[PDB]
Order: structure tokens, then C-alpha cells, then sequence
């Protein structure tokens, strides 16, 4: 079990658009490698790693 | 405390919090956050104790 938190401030439609980071969080938490420093990222994903556009 | 703690040495269920004091919701999620973090700090700090998870 893993508690998770994403800070509020995004408009609701943007909620999913952050989602691509979540898996990265999961992966870094899982495998344990810290993610590479100074590397932002964003975008939505459609249930199998395909990426989608965002405004 | 809400129930006697050592009901079973072998038990495994969340030691559920009960928030009270006419909380606004934002405070409730923050409480959940602090709750989990405290429980983490314990296992990180004094692993032998289990008083939080077990009650």
C-alpha cells in the first residue's frame, strides 16, 4: 500500500494532464532510482502508455 | 485510544483514525497526510514499535 498526494491548484480538466508523472513517481518509488534531477514533465496517458496532447 | 490495543498480536488491519472537531475537508486530507507520514516516520525511526498501525 502506498499513500499518494498531488497538490491542488490545477483546474479540474487539467487533472489527467498531470497524470504521466504519476507513473514516474510509482516507478521511482518502485525500482528506487531517483528520477533524474531538473527534468520536468507532464501530459496525459491512455491506459497503455500512449501519450496525448494537452493545451 | 478507541479500543484496547493488544486485542491480537497477529492482527493486520489499519489502525483507523477518527477525525473530530467540525473539520473542514482540507484539514481532513492534511490530517490523513500527517497520519500516514507519522506512521512512516515511526517505521523509519523505531521499527520495532507498531502502536500506530495496530490501533
Amino acid at each position: 500500500h502506498i499513500h499518494l498526494h498531488v497538490p491542488e491548484g490545477a483546474t479540474p480538466k487539467d487533472g489527467p494532464s498531470a497524470g504521466c508523472t504519476i507513473v514516474t513517481a510509482l516507478l521511482s518509488l518502485a525500482m528506487g532510482r531517483p528520477v533524474r534531477q531538473n527534468l520536468a514533465m507532464t501530459g496525459e496517458v491512455s491506459l497503455t502508455g500512449k501519450i496525448l496532447p494537452v493545451g | 485510544l478507541r479500543r484496547p490495543q493488544d486485542k491480537d498480536a497477529k492482527g493486520d488491519k489499519d489502525g483507523s483514525l477518527e477525525v473530530t472537531g467540525q473539520l473542514g475537508e482540507v484539514m481532513k486530507e492534511s490530517a490523513r497526510i500527517a497520519y500516514t507520514f507519522a506512521r512512516a516516520f515511526l517505521m523509519q525511526h523505531a521499527p520495532a514499535n507498531d502502536y500506530l498501525v495496530t490501533s
